[PDB]
């Protein structure tokens, strides 16, 4: 019986860093996911100035 | 960026409209040219009159 709860005292400690860790990689893939969407829309604008420069 | 449209469409649109300003001007340069055509053929005219004028008298 010791032994049983040295082993689930273990277990849930693993258990309750992964959910923690499953909740930090959300956070950073949200933030990870703007900076791209406003990356790709300013890459595309500096297009649209080259753009320009070809009707110039 | 937006900004740079505005920016190039400002500055060119000014530089367009500078260079036609300077056309029409150039357009009543030529009406000049033309008004002083005029006014010079009636000058050699008046002239003609003037020298028959005297030769007629």
């Amino acid at each position: 019986s010791d032994k049983l709860k040295e082993a689930e005292t273990r277990a849930e400690f693993a258990e309750r860093s992964v959910t923690k860790l499953e909740k930090s990689i959300d956070d950073l893939e949200d933030e990870l996911y703007a900076q791209k969407l406003k990356y790709k829309a300013i890459s595309e604008e500096l297009d649209h100035a080259l753009n320009d420069m070809t009707s110039i | 960026m937006d900004a740079i449209k505005k920016k190039m469409q400002m500055l060119k649109l000014d530089k367009e409209n500078a260079l036609d300003r300077a056309e029409q001007a150039e357009a009543d340069k030529k009406a000049a040219e033309d008004r002083s055509k005029q006014l010079e053929d009636e000058l050699v005219s008046l002239q003609k009159k003037l020298k028959g004028t005297e030769d007629e008298l």
